[PDB]
RNA sequence: CGCGCCGCGGCGAGCCCGAGGGCCCCGCGGCGGAGCGAGCGCGAGACGCCCCGGGCCCGCCGCGCCCCUGCGGGCGUGC
């Protein structure tokens, strides 16, 4: 709303906060990003370090659906089980009837290690496994395996 | 003394009587008491501030 | 034309307008800068005091 | 508790439970945040013409002639500045404007469930400024189950005690104050009741009388609710659209009422509440504080610093 | 309540000790003016 | 004239009352000031000013941290003045009891079926105002990642990341790369 | 219209009147949720009212030692 703002206090100032000495003139700079370089290069260092020049190699076209890989953590796995099903899991930690959770169901490829699992044998079904991720599976009674 | 020799052209300085101590406080005597400059007229508020130190009235 | 070439005829009052600061209590004892045989030995030596020790 | 029923004709005549879209907090400020930006989103654009003020050839006569430098036609009339006559607009207007604003789903259906609870209280409604004084329940649910003459209708409003409010309306219809008068909205008239229908046949007999709105139940209207910004609004609602809240409100998928809250009331409560007061404990005795004054004028002034003499009284 | 006893005797208490000191202090003050002169 | 500059700094600007036009709000923290003005409790009085703060500075608390934190002293109240969410990462939830602003509607129906609390603030009020086995808590005021962009990246002491996309050499290889 | 910061509303490990279809109803992306590395790729729990610092863990660069499926795995050390 015009009527609240800042710029309509300042009827009757004959210059409405842009000051006597200097004013209020086109571009005093340039336009855009011009002069970071030469005039701005006390901004352009400060601030922006890694602007200026090139890094690494390119690729004149990228598959963004091959490159994609989605993941998930050990600890996030017990949540992808119901609640009217979790209390009797771990209720009964079967090694003949345990749990068999199939991650890419749910739209993950790779399981990654951070947290801990409760005490209760499962089945992670997966398209690839970080090392810490397998090792507290086993840690647990659980397998890991590989799906299509 | 040594502080009060660097601004001596501002300042005038001596030795008071107990006549002259005496009508500053019951004349121009005002207390401060958190922050505030109160009218000092009587014993009641030198009592209430000032008598874990053993001074009681005016005198 | 020419201009003023130089003046510090102001700065020692702007420098006073804030107080003049004083380095962060912990710049004193940042461990940049020490032997890094001594900051060795001093991970070393709490790791296995079991008043000090942070292991699980 | 239940709301009362009443018949076509003024007794009462069967008791139905309270929705529970009555106990949402009042929110006064969603109100008004939701009002306001829904409309917005009535408006139809304008702007001035792209070419107006431009059509002209001109151009700056340069210093040296004794002029000022503004671009001037053939012959030396001024044009083509915004101070000057017939020039453009500084900035002229454009319907790029951004129009419309918006309001997430929770926050929409928020402002109609607290302006639907303020319309239960009866100390509401009259406050907004409506006329309930001969009204049996403020919550009026009402049998009517066909009406098509407008003699009908005119009615039953009277056999309950709304027929003030309409009254209150028909006889202020008047010419407005300003340049509005040329722009299509000559006239204005007061707001009354509003008759929420669900099954029923109402809207012929109801929709000619002065000051009167139509709202079938499935789809009720937040600018109808709170006319003004203003939310106690008097509701007539027929026996089957009250008898149908909850199952609209069930019908919208995922969504739970907000959570009921104390009012002012019940903080004025537990505070007097001996629970709360026997944790109080009382303040030391204030500093006492008079004028100065010479105490060597009298004996007795004197007297209240030293009492014992010594000291001169002048 | 015990605030105005106590308040009530307090003053008293100060009053007393307000007579008492002024003469002591009326006497010291004499005996400096004196003292120095022997 | 009179000189009261040397050795006397600006004064100060605090929030001393809630910008919020929630009317809930208005009710409870003009209802916890005057229970500090008649018990000068300083319990009432950190909570009197936990309710003036903007929501930035309001972080939320998990019901995992809670459990955490509540440890080996489960028998007293959490008081918490923002909202606590739920923490879908631990399987099993204890028994608590917990006075917040706000409870999520996930974090509500866990926490009722281990047996524990939820308490509002105006049953705080009523039952427990001056704050009697209770303890006050909070979040990581400086979670957000809007401050952790704060400072000069590209200057040597810095460990702060740049904004926008930076996709050069100069100054980004470490010392000696400018 | 785009970028930064601040305030307030709703909901919260989630969130969301795209376009479209039947001021009401239904409605994908997306962004957030994990980072680091030029890349092959590998991939975080240990403490803490809050803030600050310390310690430790992940990636990139280096390097003892032991081993199975091996220029591959494990366990360490250092800026
Ligand atoms: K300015
Ligand atoms: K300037
Ligand atoms: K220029
Ligand atoms: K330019
Ligand atoms: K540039
Ligand atoms: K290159
Ligand atoms: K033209
Ligand atoms: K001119
Ligand atoms: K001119
Ligand atoms: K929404
Ligand atoms: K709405
Ligand atoms: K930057
Ligand atoms: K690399
Ligand atoms: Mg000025
Ligand atoms: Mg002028
Ligand atoms: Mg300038
Ligand atoms: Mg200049
Ligand atoms: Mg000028
Ligand atoms: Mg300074
Ligand atoms: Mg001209
Ligand atoms: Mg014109
Ligand atoms: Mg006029």
């Amino acid at each position: 709303p015009t009527r609240i703002r800042k710029s309509r206090k300042r009827r009757g100032h004959r210059q409405m906060g842009y000051g006597r000495v200097g004013g209020h003139r086109k571009h005093p700079s340039g336009r855009g990003k011009a002069g970071g370089l030469q005039h701005k290069r006390t901004s352009f260092d400060k601030y922006h370090p890694g602007y200026f020049g090139k890094l690494g190699m390119r690729n004149y076209h990228v598959r963004r659906n091959i490159e994609y890989n989605p993941t998930i953590n050990i600890d996030k796995i017990w949540s992808l089980i119901p609640e009217e099903q979790r209390d009797g899991f771990l209720q009964r930690k079967s090694t003949t009837e345990a749990p068999v959770v199939d991650v890419t169901r749910f739209g993950f490829f790779k399981v990654l290690g951070r947290g801990s699992l409760p005490q209760c044998p499962i089945i992670i079904k997966a398209r690839y496994f970080s090392s810490d991720a397998e090792k507290k599976l086993r840690e647990v009674g659980g397998v890991p395996l590989l799906v299509p | 003394l040594n502080a009060l020799r660097i601004v001596d052209h501002y300042v005038t300085y001596g030795e008071p009587t107990v006549e002259t101590i005496r009508n500053l406080i019951y004349k121009r005597g005002f207390a401060k008491v958190n922050g505030q400059r109160i009218p000092i007229v009587d014993n009641n508020l030198i009592d209430e501030q000032l008598s874990k130190h053993n001074i009681l009235c005016a005198e | 034309a020419k201009l003023k070439n130089h003046t510090s005829k102001n700065q020692n009052r702007k420098d006073h307008r804030n107080g003049i600061k004083k380095p962060k209590k912990s710049a004193y004892t940042s461990h940049k800068g020490m032997c890094p045989k001594y900051l060795r030995n001093l991970r070393r030596s709490r790791a296995n005091d079991p008043r000090q020790s942070l292991r699980p | 508790p239940t709301v009362k029923v009443f018949g076509p004709t003024g007794t009462q005549v069967a008791e139905l439970p309270r929705p529970k879209v009555f106990n949402v907090p009042l929110r006064p400020d969603i109100i008004n945040f939701v009002h306001t930006q829904l409309r917005k989103c009535l408006r139809t654009p304008y702007a001035v013409s792209r070419y107006a003020g431009v059509q002209c050839t001109a151009h700056s006569w340069g210093p040296g002639r004794a002029v000022a430098r503004l671009p001037r036609k053939h012959g030396g009339i001024g044009a083509y500045a915004n101070f000057a006559r017939g020039g453009h607009m500084a900035h002229p207007t454009t319907v790029i404007r951004r129009w419309c604003r918006k309001v997430n789903l929770n926050q929409r259906r928020y402002a109609v469930a607290s302006a639907l609870a303020a319309s239960a209280n009866a100390a509401l409604v009259e406050a907004r400024g409506h006329r309930i004084a001969d009204v049996p329940s403020i919550p009026l649910v009402v049998d009517t189950d066909n009406v098509t003459k407008t003699k009908d209708a005119l009615a039953i409003i009277k056999a309950v005690g709304v027929l003030r409010d309409v009254e209150r309306c028909k006889d202020s219809r008047h010419i407005r104050a300003g340049r509005g008068k040329m722009r299509n909205r000559r006239y204005i008239t007061r707001k009354g009741p509003l008759v929420i229908y669900n099954t029923e046949d109402v809207a012929r007999g109801f929709r000619n009388l002065p000051g009167v709105d139509l709202c079938h139940v499935s789809s009720i209207r937040l600018l109808e609710l709170a006319p003004g910004s203003h939310p106690g609004r008097l509701i007539l609602w027929t026996k089957s659209a009250f008898a149908s809240l909850d199952d609209v409100y069930a019908a919208k998928q995922n969504y739970t009422l907000p959570r009921s809250c104390i009012t002012q009331t019940d903080i004025e409560r537990i505070l007097q509440s001996d629970a709360v007061q026997k944790t109080f404990v009382p303040k030391r005795d204030p500093l006492v504080i008079e004028r100065k004054v010479d105490p060597f004028s009298s004996k007795e002034a004197l007297a209240r610093l030293d009492p014992s003499g010594t000291v001169m009284p002048k | 309540a015990e605030r105005a006893t106590e308040k009530e005797k307090r003053a008293a208490l100060v009053k007393d000790h307000a007579v008492k000191s002024a003469q002591v202090y009326a006497r010291y003050y004499i005996d400096l003016v004196e003292s120095e002169k022997k | 004239g009179i000189d009261l500059k040397t050795g006397i700094k600006k004064r100060k600007v605090e929030r001393k009352e809630p910008k919020s036009p929630n009317p809930y709000i208005r009710l409870l923290h003009n209802a916890f000031k005057v229970v500090y003005e008649n018990t000068g409790e300083d319990f009432t009085k950190v909570l009197t000013k936990r309710l003036c703060l903007s929501k930035t500075n309001r972080p939320v608390l998990s019901v995992s941290r809670l459990a955490h934190l509540m440890h080996k002293r489960e028998d007293k109240i959490a008081v918490v003045a923002s909202t606590v969410t739920n923490d879908e990462r631990l399987v099993t939830i204890p028994r608590m009891t917990i006075c917040a602003l706000k409870f999520s509607a996930t974090a509500r129906s866990r926490i009722e079926k281990a047996g524990g609390r939820c308490m509002s603030f105006d049953e705080l009020l009523a039952e427990k105002p001056t704050g009697d086995n209770c303890v006050l808590l909070q979040g990581r005021r400086s979670c957000r990642a809007v401050c952790k962009k704060f400072g000069s990246p590209g200057r040597p002491n810095s460990h702060v990341k740049p904004k926008g996309e930076h996709k050069g050499r100069r100054g980004a290889r470490g010392r000696h790369s400018w």
